[PDB]
């Protein structure tokens, strides 16, 4: 199962990353 | 004879048809 | 001399609905009224 | 209110709620109800 | 960004905010193609890993697979896979190419300029510019003339495409003699699209395909020359109307039909979709059944030749309406099939009872039986089987998959440019946002009735 | 605290948060 | 199954198929930060 | 309030925080413990069929149904 | 009060407080449409997540017994029952909840209360119109979804055996509850669902050409793309040109409206009736009184044998159906039917 | 003034009761074409070999047959989809026992329906409005489309096509799920829920304006001037724009259809719809059975019996 949870690892963090990019844009005051 | 009724209704009911858009009520009201 | 006295009124889209309707449902009726 | 961006609550709570569908679908093809 | 404020165009038209923003527009598409490349480099590599080489391609859902295998891939003789690693650079180099577009998007639709006009002569353009317009499509035209002859020279050169019908066993092949009478290679455009003729999907020789790729290959570089040093003319100016949803609606139209025209490729069609890879066709299937059936009887000790049906019609072999021996049972609707394992047992009549009583080699028999089990036949849920079955199978014919995606792709298509076209003649005119209140046509129109 | 809209609200939602966990739990149950 | 070499980065291939939907949900989530403009 | 304004009270999230969590390891445990077998009388899927009887149970009785039933699940 | 002056009572109490501005209005109906509504829609719940038909109809019809959202459904009784109401205190369950499940009591508590939570759904209906002074189409328009469930969940399981041979709460129950009809009943022939079949279909049609027309013959009352944006709430003036779409159909189809009362008069008008004339159709089925066949053409096919039509056809489908299901669809009918005797077509 | 020119006016004239168009120029002849042979087919038609198995059904009122049970047949399975031309044929009397008039009809028929949905956009622009009405009627021939000519394609006959008759479209759809499931297809669910969803929606609408202007007003001015709005049940703002609710009223039934019609289209490709049959198992692995179970043992009924001698192999991969 290591591999399933490494796939779940994975998962969550490129699903993390698109918000990631505007939450901190916004923080920052971005041209979003 | 039963198809003869039939194709009376059939012809009757287009007949209205016709009329109903050929000789309806001019539609004066919008 | 009834006062409640009144006409009926029958235009032609009304007339035409009717006779189209009476004639529909003789051609759904009429197959299984010969059955 | 305030300290709270409602589009990354909204975000948040609706991400967890596809995760949610998404176990529904797993159980589907697993355990019960899976012709298996 | 921009907001409706200053545009008209509220966020679910919000890309409709930049069909001026030729800048913009840019990093839009750009980008666009990026997740294109990205989903055939990522699905690749995907079904590469999911990949096991105790099944065909078709047992195990895989769509992108079988096109780079027909292309002559890691294939061997009877389309046998031999490796797999040339389809993992193709995923690889399409996932890492993705990346390059992405980034160009990006920063077209950040950092660069939302218009190029200004700056970029060359690429600044505005629509009704003509000139302009038809200068880009040739620039196109010619790109996709060159990824045409790119296919003819991997069939003639850099080894060969698969050939399903290839002599002596179905293997790949480099075609050296494609065909260029213009008759054979147009004579399928003017084929009736009904059953026999199957227009274009009639293909059934590579020799076509790769000279049917050299002729389009040439035209579309040839007519994007024309379009590039050539101007709309008066009649085209009068018969168009110039706008960009105008000229998107035209696309749409265009792709549309060319997604039903896919759709029915990869469900008639075995050529260019190779049965080895893409399972059996629905005829083929059906023809598959009723081989089977037939060589089984007539081994236990039946006349397959006089066996009358119930209907009295021929219970394994009948005639076609043109007088063709053809299968018996409802398979007569696919006498028109053609398939690799079905041919040498036919003739200039129909079937040869001949090589049915004799000669039919062991692989006919195999083939014909693997297909008859994978008919394209299927579930959403991916239970495979006639219908009314158990769920037991677990396979549904890629074919079915790409037919039915397309199809309904097709459709949606045809729809926009239904949406887009009558917008865009309406914008011209300029009724789009509605009546004047002021101008009714109609209230001045005669009175009609 | 506890107004006819509040009511309400707890009325569907408090048992939909249970079923739902009763759910998830069917979904990991092996015959 | 993927090269030996890149079979241990398997789970990672699992996932990348699935990337391009979540951009179009990436938009709506910009647009809902934007707060629809 | 609004709904959205309540939607964005971080207070209102505390005091869910808890709550919300706890009914629905509730609902999980329900099951996990096997409670939801006994309270609504499911078979679990190892008493679907008895020793007695291996094929589905077909209640007759009207009333004479309550005894039927308990015999039918094998008590 | 009362066009004369009367002593505030407590009915005046309670009738302001029930008949006050709200978040819902509660009113005097809300007291049997919210309690009744939520306990059938509730028991629907509780009935697909954990409660089984194991014992009524020997199937799983649960998410605990690993059914999706289409075959979870809450299963009518047995049809040992009969027409019982089957209460928790009846005769049959004895006050026992577990049992009371086991014995199906749940389908009858969720047919009962929402039966009744329809009725109060239709009296809110009318309390609502009556407080904004309008008169109460909605409510009589009601009148035919209200028509249908009675006809359906309660005439025709009376006339049939019993509460078995009725719809049961599910996607899948649904579905083989339409497929009985036609291999039983041949509802399909029924003169009385055909029109109920036009008037759903010509219902549909008006509604997608009224929206298309109306936001097609808008006037420009805005500077935008979006149309959407140029209205107000308040306006009197119409959004759309009535004239330019009468003359539109006019030409296009040949007739039109010309009066927008009659117009939406008409799109309430068709799909009630046809509902209705399905209730009908469905009361003639509980009786068994159905258009099965027409015994001109059957006695031409039996004495002619070539002689064929799509409707001899059909009737052979049906025949099949009924033989390839009844042994499980009717349990208690005990029907064991050798595979020979089972009605098979040529191979298949 | 030029004679072509002055066609081109009479032909895009608007004074015209009936607004003929250059669309209106290939469906006038093509829907007359159609209406002509299915008049006297559907009652003068002699039997039509459907099953190509050389077993004619009987059709046409002339031939027995009903206004219920009278169908035209459609072609032979012989035929499949290949074109049938009356000249193809060697007499006219092969052409009917072969089921040609059912092709000739649906050819001229489809184009009629496709030129009526273009007719439909050039009065709307030659009048000045909008030009979306079409898309709205895209939906109902999309769905004629799919029984008349995909299906038919998919399954590699015109004799799968939906017959042109009452008792033939009944006979059509029961075959259809005893092989597709198509009630177990999220896609016909979609569908049904548009129709039922669109008739709730027009008695609901109906009822407002009809109560509202009960009396050029607003569809609902008078109400809102009273500013009694029923938010008591309609407590909601999404819809107070009345363009809203009119596009609402459009997409909601096209936007269904759609999915009903593209659904028909997948299934017409062997994409069936969900399949649970056996899907619940206990611990020792006896088949629970469940309610898609009982509509399988109805679907084998129907598919045991269709086509009771048109079958000679026991899998109908056909
Ligand atoms: C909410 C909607 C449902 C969401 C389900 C999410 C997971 C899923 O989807 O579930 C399916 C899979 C994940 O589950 C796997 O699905 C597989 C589906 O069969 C595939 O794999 C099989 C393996 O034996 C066979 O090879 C078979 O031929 C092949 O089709 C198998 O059943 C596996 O056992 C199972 O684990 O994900 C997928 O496919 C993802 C599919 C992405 C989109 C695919 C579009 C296909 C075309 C659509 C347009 C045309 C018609 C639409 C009609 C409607
Ligand atoms: C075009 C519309 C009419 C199609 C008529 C038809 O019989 O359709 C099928 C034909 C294909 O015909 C078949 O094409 C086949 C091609 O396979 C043949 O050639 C193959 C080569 O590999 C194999 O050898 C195979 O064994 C062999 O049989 C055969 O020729 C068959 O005899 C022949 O019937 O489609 C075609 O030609 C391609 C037509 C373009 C695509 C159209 C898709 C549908 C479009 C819109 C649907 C929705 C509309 C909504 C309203 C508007
Ligand atoms: C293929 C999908 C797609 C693409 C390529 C675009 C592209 C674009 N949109 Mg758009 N949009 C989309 C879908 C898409 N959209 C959808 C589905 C909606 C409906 C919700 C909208 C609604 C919308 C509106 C209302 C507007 C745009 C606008 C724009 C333009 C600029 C965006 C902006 O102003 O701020 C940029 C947004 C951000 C900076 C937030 C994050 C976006 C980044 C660039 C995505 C990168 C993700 C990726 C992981 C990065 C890779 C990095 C690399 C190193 C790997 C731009 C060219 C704006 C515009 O120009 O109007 C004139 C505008 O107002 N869009
Ligand atoms: C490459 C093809 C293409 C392109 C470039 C465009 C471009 C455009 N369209 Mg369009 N359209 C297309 C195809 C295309 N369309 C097709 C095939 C259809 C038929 C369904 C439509 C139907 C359509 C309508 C009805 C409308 C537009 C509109 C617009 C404009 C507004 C953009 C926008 O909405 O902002 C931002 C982007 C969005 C809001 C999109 C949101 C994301 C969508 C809704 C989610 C869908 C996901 C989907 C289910 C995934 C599966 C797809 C496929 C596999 C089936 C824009 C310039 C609008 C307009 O006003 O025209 C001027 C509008 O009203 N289009
Ligand atoms: C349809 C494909 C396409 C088109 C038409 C353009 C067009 C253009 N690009 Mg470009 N680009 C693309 C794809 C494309 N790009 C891709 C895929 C990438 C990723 C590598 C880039 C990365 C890129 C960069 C880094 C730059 C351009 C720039 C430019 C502009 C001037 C180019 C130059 O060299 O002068 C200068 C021009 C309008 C230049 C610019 O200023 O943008 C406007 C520039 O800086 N592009
Ligand atoms: C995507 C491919 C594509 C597209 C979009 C167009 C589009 C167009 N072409 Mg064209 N063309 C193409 C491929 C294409 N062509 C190829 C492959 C060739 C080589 C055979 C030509 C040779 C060609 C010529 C010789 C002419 C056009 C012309 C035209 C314009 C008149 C309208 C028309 O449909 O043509 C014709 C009208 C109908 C098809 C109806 C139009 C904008 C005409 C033009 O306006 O001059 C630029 C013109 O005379 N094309
Ligand atoms: C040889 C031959 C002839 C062979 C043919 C044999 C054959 C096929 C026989 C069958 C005959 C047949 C028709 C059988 C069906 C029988 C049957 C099922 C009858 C049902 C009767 C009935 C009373 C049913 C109950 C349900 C019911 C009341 C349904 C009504 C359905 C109905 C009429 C709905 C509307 C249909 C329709 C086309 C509407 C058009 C509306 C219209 C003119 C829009 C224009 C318009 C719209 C706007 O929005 C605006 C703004 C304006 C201004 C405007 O104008
Ligand atoms: C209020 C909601 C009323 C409908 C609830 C539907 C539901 O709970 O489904 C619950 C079902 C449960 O799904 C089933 O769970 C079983 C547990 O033992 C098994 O794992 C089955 O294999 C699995 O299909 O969800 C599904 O159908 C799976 C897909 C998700 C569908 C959600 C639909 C929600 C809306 C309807
Ligand atoms: C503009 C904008 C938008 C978006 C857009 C887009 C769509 C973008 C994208 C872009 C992109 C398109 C991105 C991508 C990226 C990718 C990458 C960067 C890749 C990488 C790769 C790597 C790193 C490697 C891998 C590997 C190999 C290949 C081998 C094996 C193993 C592995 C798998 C690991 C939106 C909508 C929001 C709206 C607003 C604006
Ligand atoms: C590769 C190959 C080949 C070849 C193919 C080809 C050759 C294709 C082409 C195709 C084509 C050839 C295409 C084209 C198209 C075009 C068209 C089809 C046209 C259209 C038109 C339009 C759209 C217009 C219209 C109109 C009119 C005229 C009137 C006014 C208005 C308008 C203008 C709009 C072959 C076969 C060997 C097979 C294999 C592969
Ligand atoms: C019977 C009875 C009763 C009542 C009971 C009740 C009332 C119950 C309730 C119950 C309930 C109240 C339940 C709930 C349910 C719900 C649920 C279970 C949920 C579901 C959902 C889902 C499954 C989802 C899915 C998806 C989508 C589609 C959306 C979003 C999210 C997701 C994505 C996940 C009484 C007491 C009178 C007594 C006598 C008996
Ligand atoms: O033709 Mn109408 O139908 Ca559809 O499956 Mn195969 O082929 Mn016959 O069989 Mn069952
Ligand atoms: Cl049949
Ligand atoms: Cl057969």
């Amino acid at each position: 199962n290591i591999e399933l949870a490494l796939t779940l690892v994975s998962l969550v963090l490129v699903v993390s990353a698109g918000p990631l990019v505007v939450v901190l844009l916004s923080a920052r005051g971005g041209n979003l | 004879m039963e198809a003869l009724v039939y194709t009376f209704l059939l012809v009757g009911t287009l007949g209205i048809i016709f009329f109903s858009i050929f000789f309806r009520d001019p539609p004066r009201m919008i | 001399p009834n006062p409640n006295k009144q006409v009926v009124e029958l235009n032609r889209t009304s007339l035409y609905w009717g006779l189209l309707l009476i004639f529909v449902l003789a051609v759904l009726f009429s197959s299984y009224i010969f059955n | 209110t305030g300290r709270i961006p409602l589009w990354l609550v909204g975000t948040v709570v609706g991400t967890l709620a596809i995760g949610l569908l998404a176990v529904f679908f797993y159980g589907s093809y697993v355990g019960l109800g899976s012709s298996l | 960004g921009r907001d409706q404020e200053t545009t008209g165009f509220a966020w679910w038209s919000g890309n409709a905010r930049l069909i001026n923003l030729s800048g913009k527009l840019l990093g839009a598409h750009v980008a666009h193609a990026g997740l294109i490349v990205f989903w055939a480099g990522a699905m690749n590599l995907f079904e590469v890993s999911h990949f096991v080489p105790e099944k065909p391609m078709y047992e195990q859902g895989l769509i992108l697979l079988p096109h780079i295998a027909t292309l002559g891939y890691g294939v061997g003789p009877g389309g046998e896979i031999i490796d797999t690693f040339p389809y993992f650079v193709s995923g690889v180099l399409h996932l890492i190419s993705s990346a390059v577009l992405g980034f160009g998007g990006v920063y077209h639709s950040l950092i660069g300029p939302e218009t190029l006009e200004e700056s970029y002569p060359f690429f600044g353009y505005v629509w009704k510019d003509k000139n302009k317009m038809t200068n880009i499509l040739g620039y196109h035209l010619i790109m996709l003339g060159l990824g045409a002859w790119l296919l003819v020279w991997k069939a003639m050169y850099f080894g060969g495409v698969y050939d399903t019908w290839a002599p002596g066993g179905g293997d790949v092949r480099v075609i050296t003699n494609p065909t260029t009478n213009a008759a054979v290679i147009f004579g399928y455009l003017v084929k009736s699209p009904f059953g026999g003729d199957g227009w274009i999907c009639s293909v059934d020789n590579m020799e076509d395909i790769i000279g049917g790729h050299i002729w389009i290959g040439t035209l579309e570089i040839l007519g994007g020359i024309w379009h590039i040093y050539t101007t709309p003319w008066p009649w085209a100016r009068r018969a168009f109307v110039w706008s960009g949803e105008a000229y998107l609606s035209y696309s749409l139209g265009a792709i549309g039909v060319m997604g039903f025209i896919a759709c029915c490729m990869s469900w008639f069609n075995n050529t260019a979709y190779p049965s080895e890879f893409y399972g059996p066709t629905g005829p083929e299937a059906s023809q598959s059944q009723a081989f089977t059936f037939l060589v089984r009887d007539q081994r236990l000790g039946a006349n397959v030749a006089s066996a009358q049906g119930p209907t009295g019609l021929g219970k394994y072999l009948m005639r076609s309406p043109t007088g063709e021996i053809i299968f018996g049972g409802e398979t007569m609707r696919f006498w028109d099939f053609r398939g690799p394992w079905l041919e040498p047992l036919r003739g200039p009549n129909g079937l040869d009872l001949n090589k049915l009583k004799n000669d039919i080699q062991p692989w006919q028999e195999r083939r014909a039986a693997e297909y008859m089990t994978h008919a394209p036949l299927g579930s959403l849920n991916s239970v495979g089987g006639v219908a009314t079955e158990i769920n037991a199978v677990n396979f549904v014919s890629p074919r079915s998959w790409l037919a039915c995606s397309h199809f309904c792709l097709g459709f949606f298509f045809f729809i926009g440019h239904l949406w887009h076209a009558g917008r865009a003649r309406a914008a011209a005119a300029g009724f789009e946002k509605g009546i004047d209140r002021f101008d009714e046509p109609v209230l001045s129109m005669r009175p009609l009735d | 605290i506890f107004t006819v809209r509040w009511l309400a609200i707890h009325g569907i939602a408090v048992p939909t948060i249970f079923f739902l966990g009763a759910i998830t739990a069917m979904q990991f149950i092996q015959r | 199954k993927l090269p030996e070499a890149y079979a241990p980065f398997a789970p990672i291939v699992d996932v990348l198929p699935v990337i391009p939907v979540f951009f179009i949900l990436l938009a709506f989530v910009w647009q809902a930060a934007v707060s629809f403009r | 309030r609004p709904f959205s304004d309540i939607l964005t009270s971080i207070r209102y999230w505390v005091i869910h925080s808890i709550t919300v969590p706890a009914l629905f390891i509730a609902g999980w445990l329900f099951v996990s413990t096997g409670l939801a077998y006994d309270v609504f009388g499911t078979p679990r899927p190892n008493e679907y069929f008895t020793e007695d009887r291996q094929e589905a149970p077909l209640i007759t009785d009207r009333f004479n149904a309550l005894e039927q039933v308990k015999k039918l699940s094998g008590n | 009060i009362g066009t004369y002056q009367e002593k505030r009572t407590w009915f005046d109490d309670a009738d302001d407080w029930l008949r006050q501005d709200r978040f819902v209005f509660v009113g005097w109906s809300g007291l049997l449409l919210f309690p009744c509504a939520y306990f059938a829609l509730g028991g629907w719940l509780t009935g697909t997540t954990f409660v089984t038909s194991w014992y009524t109809h020997g199937l799983a019809t649960s998410y605990l017994e690993g059914c999706n959202f289409l075959t979870a459904a809450v299963s009518t009784p047995a049809n040992s029952m009969a027409h019982s109401l089957l209460f928790v205190w009846g005769p049959e369950a004895q006050g026992d909840f577990t049992r009371w499940c086991q014995l199906g009591g749940l389908w009858a508590f969720v047919a009962l209360h929402g039966a009744f939570g329809l009725i109060g759904f239709m009296l809110r209906q009318f309390e609502i119109a009556r407080s904004v002074n309008l008169r109460p189409y909605n409510a009589i328009a009601f009148s035919a979804p209200i028509a249908v469930f009675v006809s359906v969940f309660l005439i025709y399981p009376l006339g049939q055996s019993g509460w078995f041979f009725a719809p049961s709460f599910g996607v899948a129950a649904i579905f083989r509850f339409i497929l009985f009809f036609q291999g039983f009943h041949n509802w399909t022939l029924n003169p009385f669902h055909m029109m109920g079949v036009a008037g759903v279909l010509g219902a549909a049609l008006l509604c997608a050409i009224h929206g298309a027309t109306v936001e097609n013959t808008l006037f420009e009352d805005g500077d935008g793309a979006n149309t959407f944006r140029a209205f107000n709430p308040t306006q009197a003036e119409e959004t759309y040109s009535m004239v330019t779409a009468n003359r539109f159909w006019s030409q296009i189809f040949g007739v039109a409206f010309s009066n927008k009362r009659w117009l939406h008069f008409f799109m309430l008008l068709v799909p009630v009736t046809g509902l209705w004339m399905s209730a009908i159709g469905v009361v003639g089925l509980a009786l068994n009184l159905r258009a099965y066949d027409f015994v001109s053409q059957e006695i031409r096919a039996a004495e002619d044998p070539e002689f064929e039509t799509f409707y001899t056809k059909n009737i052979l489908l049906n025949e099949g159906i009924r033989a390839w299901m009844a042994a499980q669809d009717q349990p208690h009918e005990r029907l064991v039917f050798p595979e020979e005797v089972l009605p098979r077509g040529n191979a298949l | 003034s030029s004679l072509w020119a002055r066609f081109c006016e009479w032909i895009t004239s608007t004074e015209n009761r009936l607004y003929i168009g250059w669309f209106g120029v290939i469906m006038i002849p093509c829907l007359l074409t159609a209406t002509s042979v299915f008049i006297i087919a559907f009652i003068a038609a002699p039997p039509v070999d459907i099953d190509g198995i050389r077993e004619p059904v009987s059709g046409s009122l002339l031939y027995g047959n009903n206004i219920i049970t009278g169908a035209v047949i459609p072609t032979s399975n012989a035929i499949g989809l290949h074109f049938y031309p009356i000249w193809e044929a060697a007499s006219l009397d092969e052409w009917l026992y072969n089921g040609g008039p059912y092709q000739l009809i649906v050819c001229h028929f489809l184009l009629g329906v496709y030129c009526y949905m273009g007719r439909e956009w050039e009065l709307s622009f030659r009048l000045g409005m909008r030009p979306w009405i079409a898309v709205a009627y895209s939906a109902p021939v999309a769905a004629a489309s799919a029984v008349f000519l995909v299906y038919p394609i998919g399954q590699g006959s015109f004799s799968d096509g939906m017959p042109l008759g009452i008792s033939g479209t009944f006979n059509f759809m029961i075959v259809f799920q005893a092989e597709h499931n198509i009630l177990m297809h999220p896609f016909h669910m979609l569908g049904v829920a548009g129709v039922f969803g669109g008739s709730l929606f027009s008695a609901m609408h109906g009822s407002l304006v009809t109560s509202s202007l009960i009396r050029e007003e607003e569809t609902y001015n008078i109400v809102a001037a009273h500013g009694y709005f029923g938010r008591l049940i309609f407590q909601y703002a999404s819809f107070n724009n009345s363009r809203s609710l009119h596009f609402f009223l459009a997409a909601w039934p096209v936007i269904g259809i759609w999915f009903t019609a593209l659904g028909l289209s997948t299934m017409a490709f062997n994409l069936n719809g969900f399949n649970f049959n056996q899907s619940v198992v206990d611990s020792q692995g006896r088949v629970l059975n469940t309610w898609a179970d009982i509509i399988n043992r109805a679907n084998l009924g129907m598919e045991v019996m269709h086509e009771r001698n048109a079958h000679n192999f026991p899998l109908d991969l056909a």
